């Protein structure tokens, strides 16, 4: 039935995955264990778990996802956590060479190395499962290891499976902050690749949710677990219609049919409402149009970009927790007569309706309160257009004189490749312009 | 960069009617990244437009002024208005911003406004 | 035997299918479990229309479920009469609509379409002889408008001696639910009007109004609307379900009621619509019915219908009161409202009165009426396909389902003219 | 509904802003806490206290107020208080640097720079409402912080609000006592923008306050807490009909559209009745015709001017408490006759009959008995004109040599104000003496 296939690829990708499955585990009320011990009180978990994990004739739960890094470090250092007793040292593949953001090294003499493994394992994975709908692979651009083997295979993990959605998530260099050097180098390869080669991608960065964080939840040393939080409930919120029901199913195709408008532009901007603490859930009454309008705030935005700049083509609205229909149709009534808000001249009217009766639960120990009710949205607009833009002039500056480039000389790769991204990129970006010229 | 620089803590949701409101780039050219659109001679569209022109004529022959697609428009919006079914009590002209504070969606009854 | 077949496709029409099979068990007398709780004297003889006769007196409906995702039925059997149906009649797949009208009647609409044809089948040869086939769906969606018109086409083509009415959900552009929607709803509407008998118009937006400004509910929900449209549905059918002295169906309905068969569509209301301090409150009377049957406030249309001409009114009652006020009621009314019907065809209005009254409620009585309101919705609807088609956006998914676009035009052609046509009968001069 | 949205400007409108919500809160019983936790012994509370504060699911109330300043020590003293779990503090806006007496950088260089902030505060407060009808704008003339600030606030609340009202409460300086040097500096430029961007101004001081304390309440040591709690009696007063009913409500475009006759005489001269200690409220009986007559003792105005030299144009009168229509009418068929009282040749009468049957309350440890009755009246005189006229005369004498305006120059603005103020006040004045004068 509705049943994915979960990548990680990175470090980030498999922190990612590890707080998305700890996240699913105690929101099921699954224990570390991966069996039910609960005989004295229970807790729930009467539910429809076979849409992640897997039942056994012993009543044990197996997670259905993919753990793979070039560096043994991340594997070992989540092989000797309290959850290494829930999934198998066989979804764990380790490495004796890595990339650590390099592209070369990772695409041509590291990754083509382990790839029949990874392959048997997502077939065996795909068989062991009835009804597939789409991946969630989890990588990272600056990354060299959610760089060049997320690339790789996803390139024959297309060229194998042509009905099978793919999805797309990982981290957008910040133009303001970075980590490392060579970051748009390893960008202006992936972005080619993960634009002719899938049919959605995601995009966030780390500057908005510290931004996001010191505002609301008002913290002075912030940390990757929050991040994680975060990156997680956004997920467990877009996939919230298929563990659950509800008045309105949003399943993944129903929502990726129409996030799609063109082949070249698959650019959603997502956010998520309402990102608040513990006290700034206590005396704030929560209605829905308040959250919807916050919604289209760019502070509350993932991504540094003004709405206003460009407009909107395609909006995708969902929701989850205790919502009432008629908030929802005044909330649209409200945001379709907003002169603020502006669309084209073509789409009169664009969202969807995804009513879940599931509550989102908390974490203890976590930042996040006690919310009635949460929403996610996506939307397309072309005012994001800009940090291809800004990449590409790095791309262009950094290009000109072959700064850090005899490395991947070295390695082998043709010069051309950096002439046909910059092209390539040059077209999307005209192609975006065009779209967003109106009448 | 400047005014996240100048202000510190800002973003780009600090919108206001300022003078620094970066909806002033449309603002100096509207015609910029906009294309002319004169009334063109698409058949498609001719096929009705033609019936509508006729209709039009026909109206000002009877009354004896020039009309035009948008000045017919008006002309028979008026004339609906003053037809009498103008349609003030329902969705069918009222604002969206004007069911939710109606006495009718008071529905806690007036018992206990009567105690209070 | 005269049976009755009714035919199931859509989440939402899955749902006011089953609210509607709750509320006329609850009428009829029957319990969750399947057996007979009833006290009435006409609940057993004409009780087969819509049920089978089994052993121990357990009465089994009569409707197939359609539907693509595996989703609608677990939620509809779990119900407290979803366990009393026929599972064998949950023909589901496996892949999902997507909100899509080609890809649903092409993919989903080839392998699955036979089985839930052997079935209707079967059904139809159990029985001795039928008159019609009733199917509520939404074309909201690629599950109920993507094959249910591909099932009415079907079955007119198999069975052409049969009635073919349908409560299909028209669209609005102020409360939607899918961006290709108005695609679906002029691909439907060929359809429609090509293979279809007679079609009752749905709207939701409308229903919400009149629950809001009348009824003055709390937290209105869809329970409210499929609670509205089930008693709709009963007050049509009680014509056939429940005899009295002038007796009318379905078949009569369709024919004094429709002047062209390009002309098919209608406006539904019943009268009743109070709020529920006002229950207390009132008089049951002969001319507050009439009011309420003729004004633009209690009728469930998104639009005005003194825009243009009366042109059929069947004013079905349902109770013990009079014939005499009726004729007096609809005479006066035709004499002082004179710009509001056509002129050139006088007595447009039929009287049916059914002498049963129904469970739970004395008074009575629903509106069937074809009047000139339409229009605006068919030229809206024109106008927002003539734009959409233009620069062709959310084609690339219908063109990759391998169907043309030819099919576009020749469903706005199709339309145009049928606007056309409207609108100039809607000025029915008397001559030159 | 009848809903408003107060603000409170500098330290002064900040501790007036306090002073009003204890009131409100202990005269409709509404705890500290925020909820109700009186399930043993009820004392109240069962009325519509939707009109200033909120109400949550949860069975909390939300006071609906702006407290702004630029100096963050009140700010700080405010939240260590017993109050702080009542309101939130995104409510409460500190600073960095404040004017602290001075209109130049709280008008240019401090007050342009948090703006944009509070304008969203009050947007999402107004959005939160439903009925609005004006303001309760809580600010002061010698301070800089509640001028500057104050008054390029109320410049785009006008031009962005036109069909709500625009009230206006501030301190005077008095012409005997003052607090600072450059008080003038400040009202001569605040006036100009309280008259020709506002719709109405109340005008009050503090050495009458003194004086009808010493007189009355018989205090040889006041403090600003007695001064606080008369300006929030006469705050509830002012806005009775609003939060209660009674036999004539008068609300506040009621009487807000006849207590101005033209748009460049809009200062009424308010007057509370009674003002009287525990010991002044035993042994005197109180009836209406009295409280009434010593309304218009010039002993008990709050404004040091003698009503005798100059007329009565408009007045409006308020009652709270248990009060007989007929004792009323006795005392306006008195005061009618009454050869004392002037009034111009034109306005034969004209009043306002405000009936409240919740008589006002009293407050643990104050210095306000319990009074059956109160009564309040706003009428307009030509005979306080008169302040204005020493208010230029001092404006002029500091001017003439230009003492403490070179730091106004610096700071940068245009020394033309100046003039600009002096003959809009001239022209006032000169306005106001036509007024004046009758046939």
């Amino acid at each position: 039935m509705r049943e994915c296939i979960s990548i990680h690829v990175g470090q980030a990708g498999v922190q990612i995955g590890n707080a998305c499955w700890e996240l699913y585990c105690l929101e099921h009320g699954i224990q570390p264990d991966g069996q039910m011990p609960s005989d004295k009180t229970i807790g729930g978990g009467d539910d429809s778990f076979n849409t992640f994990f897997s039942e056994t004739g012993a009543g044990k739960h197996v997670p259905r996802a993919v753990f793979v890094d070039l560096e043994p470090t991340v594997v070992d250092e989540v092989r000797t956590g309290t959850y290494r007793q829930l999934f198998h040292p066989e979804q764990l593949i380790t490495g004796k060479e890595d990339a650590a953001n390099n592209y070369a090294r990772g695409h041509y003499t590291i990754g083509k190395e382990i790839v029949d493994l990874v392959l048997d394992r997502i077939r065996k994975l795909a068989d062991l499962c009835t009804g597939l709908q789409g991946f969630l692979i989890f990588h990272s651009f600056g990354g060299g290891t959610g760089s060049g083997f997320a690339s790789l295979l996803m390139e024959r993990l297309s060229v194998d499976y042509g009905k099978k959605s793919k999805l797309e998530f990982a981290i957008y260099p910040a133009p303001q902050v970075s980590t490392a050097v060579v970051e748009p180098y390893n960008s202006i390869l992936t972005t080619h690749t993960t634009l002719e080669h899938s049919d959605c991608a995601f995009m966030v960065d780390n500057e908005a949710i510290y931004d996001i964080c010191r505002r609301n939840l008002d913290i002075e040393r912030p940390t990757y677990t929050n991040l994680n939080r975060l990156i997680g409930q956004i997920v467990s919120s877009i996939t919230a219609s298929l563990r659950f029901d509800g008045a309105l199913n949003v399943d993944l195709t129903e929502f990726q049919t129409n996030l799609v408008p063109y082949p070249r532009i698959h650019f959603p901007l997502a956010t998520y409402a309402p990102v608040i603490s513990a006290e700034k859930a206590y005396h704030e009454q929560l209605s829905v149009a308040e959250i919807t309008n916050a919604c289209f705030e760019p502070a509350n935005q993932m991504v540094k970009c003004d709405p206003r700049h460009g407009k909107y083509m395609a909006c995708c609205m969902l929701y989850r927790g205790d919502v009432v229909p008629k908030d929802v149709n005044a909330a649209i009534a409200t945001i379709k007569t907003k002169r603020t808000i502006q669309f084209v001249d073509w789409c009169p009217t664009g969202f969807k309706v995804g009513i879940n009766y599931q509550p989102p639960t908390v974490v203890p120990g976590g930042d996040l309160a006690k919310v009635q009710r949460a929403v996610c949205m996506l939307s397309n607009t072309t005012a994001i257009a800009e940090a291809w833009a800004r990449l590409d002039h790095k791309f262009d500056l950094m290009y000109a004189k072959r700064a850090f480039v005899h490395w991947y000389v070295g390695e082998g790769m043709e010069e051309g490749e950096f002439s046909e991204a910059r092209e390539d990129l040059a077209a999307l970006e005209k192609d975006y312009e065009e779209v967003g010229v109106d009448s | 960069l400047k005014h996240s620089n100048k202000k510190g803590n800002a973003f780009i949701e600090h919108y206001d009617p300022k003078e620094y409101d970066p909806f002033y780039m449309s603002k100096e050219d509207p015609n910029f990244l906009k294309v002319i659109m004169p009334p063109f001679r698409d058949p498609l569209k001719k096929a009705q437009y033609d019936q509508d022109d006729e209709k039009r004529t026909l109206l000002q022959c009877e009354t004896g002024k020039i009309y035009t697609m948008k000045e017919f428009k008006e002309i028979e919006k008026a004339q609906l208005h003053s037809r009498f079914p103008s349609i003030s009590n329902s969705r069918q002209s009222m604002t969206p911003n004007g069911w939710l504070k109606v006495p009718m969606s008071y529905i806690e009854s007036e018992f206990c406004k009567k105690s209070r | 035997m005269r049976e009755i077949v009714h035919l199931q496709a859509g989440q939402c029409g899955n749902q006011i299918g089953a609210k509607f099979w709750e509320v006329i068990s609850d009428e009829h007398g029957i319990d969750p479990t399947g057996t007979y709780h009833g006290d009435s004297d006409l609940q057993l003889e004409r009780i087969n229309v819509y049920y089978n006769e089994a052993t121990g007196g357990k009465y089994v409906p009569r409707a197939v479920l359609v539907d693509l995702e595996p989703g609608t039925m677990d939620s509809v059997r779990s119900g407290p009469f979803g366990q009393i149906f026929r599972p064998d009649n949950f023909v589901f797949g496996q892949s999902g609509a997507g909100n899509n009208w080609a890809k649903g009647h092409y993919t989903e609409g080839a392998e699955l379409v036979d089985s839930v044809l052997d079935v209707v089948r079967k059904e139809a040869e159990s029985c001795d002889c039928l008159q019609g086939f009733q199917l509520t769906h939404s074309l909201g969606g690629g599950t109920g408008s993507g094959m249910g018109t591909l099932l009415i086409s079907k079955i007119r083509e198999e069975y052409p001696d049969r009635i073919m009415n349908t409560f299909s959900v028209v669209p609005s552009p102020k409360v939607s639910d899918t961006v290709v929607e108005p695609y679906n709803a002029t691909l439907s509407v060929h359809q429609l009007v090509e293979n279809t008998d007679e079609t009752y118009c749905i709207d939701n937006e409308a229903l919400y109004d009149i629950c809001f400004r009348t009824l003055k509910l709390t937290t209105p929900t869809y329970g409210d609307l499929n609670h509205l449209v089930s008693a709709t549905m009963s007050g049509v059918t009680t014509c056939l379900r429940f005899p009295g002295q002038l007796n009318a169906d379905l078949r009569k309905l369709a024919v004094n009621m429709v002047p062209f068969p390009r002309l098919h569509f209608f406006m539904p209301g019943f009268a009743p619509l109070t709020s529920r301090g006002s229950q207390q409150y009132r008089a049951l009377t002969v001319p507050e019915l009439t009011q309420q049957m003729f004004d633009a406030k209690n009728m469930m249309a998104a639009c005005d219908p003194r825009h243009g001409r009366y042109l059929t009114v069947a004013a079905v009652f349902r109770g013990r009161m009079s014939m005499k006020e009726v004729d007096e009621q609809m005479l006066n009314v035709q004499n002082k409202n004179s710009s509001y019907f056509v002129e050139w065809i006088p007595n447009n209005v039929k009287t049916a009165v059914c002498d049963i009254p129904p469970r739970g409620l004395k008074m009575s009585a629903t509106f069937i009426g074809n009047s000139t309101a339409i229009q605006e919705l068919f030229k809206r609807i024109s106008e927002q396909f003539t734009a959409m088609f233009r620069r062709k956006a959310f084609l690339h998914w219908y063109t990759g389902e391998g169907m043309d676009e030819m099919e576009f035009t020749e469903a706005e052609s199709n339309m145009n003219d049928l606007v056309s046509e409207y609108q100039q009968y809607q000025d029915a001069t008397a001559e030159e």
